[PDB]
């Protein structure tokens, strides 16, 4: 809210009182935090793009996922993303230990809605199932590069305080594609983490209801690991209450 | 062999004895999961 | 652009060096020859290459750097009956004329002289130089080729340099003179132009237009052409893909390699197609002696017929239809187990199948 | 992949040749010391550190003018009492092998020197020895090729412009003692010609002319020459007599009461030698 | 006469939204629906799609029957309109969405709904899990990597800085919105095709979990 300060000389009683409104410092703090988080997320995204480049695949991401024949590259990209997320949670880890299998489904009767990437052991080693058609559909869905997204007082204050500044094939569309892939693989990684550390039955229960994620993860994630990418924003379904009533 | 040049891994005669010897990459990805193995070397 | 008939222009590669012998006094209305000669040159340094002693016909000889006189309209230049006026490789409009006919000698043929009525074109047997783009070269001050004349006529690896403030027209004239010297070289000479690629491309375009003007004036065709930078890059890529060392293979020979295919397979080599496309951005057709048909980028065409047959010549509806196209594409996708990167197109046909 | 097909990217580039020095023994890690100045896109193709270490020279700027033009210039690090070989500021192609202790420094730097100085025989000798030394094929070959390619790229960047400057009419430079009535000047221009194109560029960037005629105006920066050139190369010697005192105050009470904040003339000895001529500004 | 170009633009935007082919969200109105239908009627190219949608005016709880040629023509028309790829599944999605819109009454407020009635038997998530998992276990790994390995991190800090500069003007808010809605719509399509109820509650529970982890 507000505070005030009083200046006074030791030998004198003439005191000068000033008042401060903390809203200004609140704006400073909020702007600093927003900038810091934006920088962190952009750094992570750039790092992801850079390692994918390091793999040195000729085609762009969407073309790669469209090329059904080259399962090799799909598996490479998926594993690299999964390992990147794993390290982002455990920076000291740079490999994945146990070897990994991969399969690329091609039909609805082979895919599971809501979990394009999933895991299942063959009783000896873990296999990652990929819904390449779903990946292609997501990355191909037309994106909005125009509309903006969003207290009016602090909004205006930020508008008037913060400033603005007026050879890569990447547009905002490709950045969005990369972010979507990262988020999907992050969701899959959370499922896999719950699996590995709580058993296949717990993994199935999580698939049924993600809410268990709360405890099964926050026990370790919020404390020791970098926050989830989604943590950058609070997400919600438009007209959620009426939709639920429906 | 030993001579003025020193010690040489040469033969007393004839030709020389036969003496043979992670950065995840795209090629490092293996394909589908799927000969005197039983004898010592 | 208009020119006064009083000017007569002679174009000859030889004019890279001034033609002292060809100069002759002009006569006035009274048929009195003028013993005063005025020679105009594009740059001051040029004066040093004009030997006044080589003008016995005249009694006084003066040399000056021709400069655009903004106060005189070239459509009607001032006349000076007191002297015979000769221009050597002019780069700016002639604002002054001499008694009788004002003589001009040039290795270049710019628009200014292009409309000139009297045009004498000297013909030469072509002799091409070698483009040797590469980072033991002999530097050459292009602004003053005649100074390096001995080296230009002896050595075969030249680094063409220019002063920073050299003008574009000066550059063009220097390059033209050097290329004439190479045209007279018995042995083609390799050269490298120490200039930005875009500047070199513009210079080549202007030289090509000059050669076109000479042809339109009746010059003999010369195979000693030049290649735009994009075309050179494409040729280099092709050579590298084929595993051909660039220094080992010359572009001309590289292209000639496919003449064995041109006629016998009656097909236009893709290299020639790409070069033609580059030039267009800056169609093909050919035949053989006694040949009844012409090979073109479009395929076989009857000689003298348009590049495309009448639209209704062939009916493609049977397969040139969405149903057939989709059927074939789906069959390909299924058989190859593909999901993208597949594209099938109906095949159209020109005059002949 | 992220970047457009090919599409050569644009970034800064370390420019000093010696930045490429690396231990051919991959099992031995080495880092060369480079002054940050190396990352300035200027005529200098050697960083301050290498310059001082190998040539005994320090960079410096000379304001020139209405419009204040800055002319590059180097200065002596040579002390007053140094003699003989010590006075060779930049050795010639006939003496660099001796002035520079090839034995005492790394093979990569020896190759760099035999490249700068046009010593194809030495370059070939080093290349063949490295071919037949250590695990050449594994990574030493690639490292050597990288270093050689970098050096050759720098030299190919420099030499064409150097030759164009040599034959240039508008810009003329004459590295000799402008006092023609002198004996320590000699055919300085001939010696400069003997130098390599890249070495010639370095000399141009380092040694300022005693006089400078711009169009019609001449500026005399010195009434004397602070260095000379002979067969040995660039020599930090006074052409007329006693050497100039070089305190070297850094790097390798009433007086002050009066001399508080007070303009002080530096004791440095810049490089002034020869005549330079230019038409227009070209700046 | 009519502004066939404006009609076409409105039709394209509405079709994109109703086919979930664009994360872009904007207001729509009966004016837009009329634009769309008039454009479809006027266009000879799209007569088949016009007929399809017009059939929605009836009970609309029916599966149109088309020859293979008819289906191919319709898909070609739709793909040419949206310039993409597509599927008869998207065709059915548009049919259902437009039928719901046409049957809906004129209202002072927009109606927010969920995709449904796409491709008869209602299946639960558990049944889908069992069946899909069995089929997956039947499937065999197309490819695999060995144990260990090493994540191929980039090294060129200059390259990273260049990429950072290239991405700076991208608003994280817009990118997040686009990605989240892409995933949500693809999940919606999968559920609707599978004829399995979409668990809005769990989908939102995902973000609930995100917040609960963040707060700690
Ligand atoms: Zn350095």
């Amino acid at each position: 809210n507000k505070v005030r300060t009083v200046t006074e000389i030791v030998n004198s009683d003439e005191k000068i009182q000033k008042t401060y409104e903390l809203a200004e410092f609140d704006l400073k703090n909020l702007s600093s935090l927003e900038s810091y988080e934006t920088l962190k997320i952009k750094l992570a995204l750039s790092k992801y793009m850079a390692m994918l480049s390091t793999l040195e695949m000729t085609q762009p991401l969407l073309e790669i996922f469209r090329n059904k024949a080259d399962t090799r590259q799909i598996a490479a990209v998926v594993f690299s993303t999964l390992a990147f997320i794993h390290n982002r949670f455990h920076p000291l880890v740079t490999n994945f230990t146990n070897k990994m299998e991969f399969v690329v489904t091609e039909t609805n009767d082979t895919s599971i809605p809501g979990e394009p990437i999933l895991f299942t052991e063959n009783e000896g080693v873990l296999l990652c199932s990929v819904d390449r058609p779903s990946i292609v559909k997501m990355l191909s869905r037309e994106f909005d590069t125009e509309a903006l997204v969003n207290n009016c007082n602090v909004r205006i204050a930020k508008t008037f305080g913060a400033s603005k500044r007026k050879d890569f094939s990447i547009t905002e569309v490709e950045a969005t594609q990369y972010l979507t892939l990262l988020l999907t693989v992050e969701h899959a990684y959370l499922h896999y983490y719950i699996f590995k550390n709580y058993g296949v039955f717990e993994y199935c229960k999580s698939l049924t209801d993600h809410s268990l994620f709360t405890n099964k993860l926050r026990s370790t994630m919020s404390t020791k690991t970098s926050n989830l990418l989604l943590s950058k924003f609070k997400f919600t379904i438009e007209d959620f209450d009426k939709i639920n009533s429906n | 062999i030993i001579d003025e040049t020193g010690l040489v891994a040469s033969v007393p005669d004839g030709p020389e004895l036969y003496n043979p010897i992670n950065r995840l990459q795209i090629r490092n990805v293996l394909k589908f999961e799927g000969t005197l193995s039983g004898y010592e070397e | 652009m208009e020119c006064p008939f009083q000017i007569q222009v002679c174009i000859s590669d030889r004019f890279f060096a001034f033609p002292h012998n060809l100069v002759e006094p002009q006569s006035d209305v009274g048929n009195k020859l003028i013993e005063n000669l005025i020679v105009y040159v594009p740059t001051d340094d040029d004066r040093l290459y004009i030997d006044k002693k080589q003008f016995p016909k005249f009694n006084s000889v003066l040399v000056y750097r021709h400069e655009h006189d903004v106060n005189i309209d070239s459509r009607s230049p001032k006349k000076t009956a007191s002297a015979t006026i000769v221009y050597w490789n002019p780069l700016v409009p002639i604002t002054e004329i001499g008694a009788g006919e004002t003589r001009v000698f040039s290795v270049l043929l710019t628009n200014n002289l292009f409309y000139c009525n009297t045009m004498i074109v000297h013909h030469e047997n072509p002799k091409c130089p070698i483009e040797f783009t590469y980072p033991n070269l002999r530097p050459i001050a292009c602004e003053i080729p005649l100074s390096h004349f001995k080296e230009l006529v002896e050595s075969n690896d030249f680094l063409l340099c220019f002063n920073l403030e050299t003008s574009t027209m000066v550059k063009i004239l220097s390059l033209k003179r050097i290329f004439c010297i190479f045209q007279y070289r018995k042995q083609p000479a390799r050269y490298v132009i120490n200039l930005p690629h875009e500047e070199i491309d513009n210079l080549y375009n202007k030289l090509n237009w000059e050669r076109t003007r000479r042809l339109m004036k009746g010059d003999v065709p010369s195979n000693c052409a030049t290649v735009n930078r994009s075309s050179l890059k494409y040729i280099k890529q092709a050579q590298s893909l084929l595993g051909i060392p660039d220094y080992s293979q010359t572009v001309v020979d590289f292209v000639k390699m496919f003449q064995k295919i041109i006629f016998p397979y009656q097909l236009v080599p893709n290299v020639i197609i790409k070069l033609n496309n580059f030039d267009q951005m800056v169609k093909i057709r050919l035949f053989c002696k006694n040949d009844s048909i012409a090979i073109s980028s479009s395929g076989i065409v009857p000689i003298n017929m348009p590049d495309f047959s009448p639209p209704n010549t062939f009916d493609y509806s049977d397969y040139a239809n969405r149903t057939n196209i989709n059927f074939v594409t789906q069959r390909v996708l299924t058989d190859g187990g593909f999901s993208s990167g597949i594209t099938v197109t109906p095949v159209k046909y020109n005059y002949y199948l | 992949l992220v970047p457009v097909g090919m599409a050569p990217r644009q970034m800064r580039v370390n420019r000093c040749i010696f930045a490429s020095i690396v231990s051919f023994d991959a099992c031995i890690t080495y880092k060369s010391p480079c002054s940050p100045d190396a990352y300035h896109d200027d005529g200098w193709f050697i960083c301050n550190n290498h310059l001082i270490k190998r040539f005994k020279m320090s960079k410096m700027v000379l304001p020139i003018f209405d419009n204040q033009f800055k002319m590059t210039i180097a200065r002596h690090l040579v002390g007053n009492k140094e003699r003989g070989i010590k006075r060779i500021l930049i050795p010639s192609a006939t003496n660099y092998q001796d002035v520079f202790n090839l034995n005492s420094m790394m093979q990569a730097e020896q190759l760099i020197f035999h490249l700068i100085y046009n010593n194809e025989n030495a370059v070939n000798t080093i290349c063949d020895n490295l071919k037949y030394t250590e695990g050449f094929t594994s990574n030493t070959q690639r490292v050597i090729h990288s270093v050689y390619a970098t050096t050759k790229s720098i030299l190919d960047t420099t030499n064409p412009n150097t030759f164009c400057s040599r034959v240039s009419r508008d810009e003329l430079r004459f590295f000799d003692v402008t006092n023609a009535r002198a004996l320590r000047g000699g055919a300085g221009d001939q010696l400069f010609n003997n130098y390599s194109g890249f070495l010639q560029n370095l000399i141009r960037r380092a040694v300022a002319p005693e006089y400078l005629q711009i169009d019609t105006e001449e500026l005399r920066f010195r009434n004397c020459a602070t260095c000379i050139i002979d067969e040995t190369g660039l020599v930090a010697s006074v052409p007329d007599g006693p050497e100039l005192y070089n305190p070297i105050r850094s790097s390798d009470r009433e007086l002050d009461r009066t001399l508080s904040g007070y303009e002080e003339y530096p004791t440095y000895v810049p490089l002034f030698l020869g005549y330079q001529i230019i038409n227009s500004e070209n700046n | 006469l009519i502004n066939m170009r404006r009609y076409r633009n409105a039709a394209r935007k509405l079709i994109h939204h109703y086919s979930l082919n664009s994360t872009s969200s904007t207001e729509y109105k009966i004016s837009d629906v009329v634009m769309t239908m008039i454009f479809l009627l006027r266009s000879e190219k799209y007569h088949s799609l016009f007929k399809l949608l017009e059939t929605t005016f009836d009970d609309y709880t029916c599966r149109p029957q088309m020859t293979q040629v008819q289906t191919d023509t319709l898909l070609d028309a739709v793909r040419s309109l949206l310039e993409m790829t597509i599927d008869l599944t998207t065709v059915d999605i548009m049919r259902s969405s437009f039928a719901r819109c046409f049957n809906s009454p004129i209202m002072r407020y927009a109606k927010i709904v969920l995709l449904q009635n796409v491709a008869d038997k209602r299946t639960t998530l558990e049944e889908l899990l069992i069946e899909r998992g069995e089929k997956i276990q039947m499937l065999q790994p197309q490819q695999y990597i060995n144990s260990g390995t090493e994540i191929p991190f980039c090294d060129d800090a200059e390259f990273l800085n260049r990429l950072l500069k290239h991405i700076d003007p991208y608003p994280l808010s817009r990118m997040y919105y686009n990605a989240a809605n892409t995933m949500f719509y693809t999940t919606m399509e999968n559920y609707a095709v599978s004829n399995c109820k979409f668990n809005i509650e769990d989908y939102n529970n995902i973000f609930k979990v995100m917040e609960n982890i963040r707060k700690h």
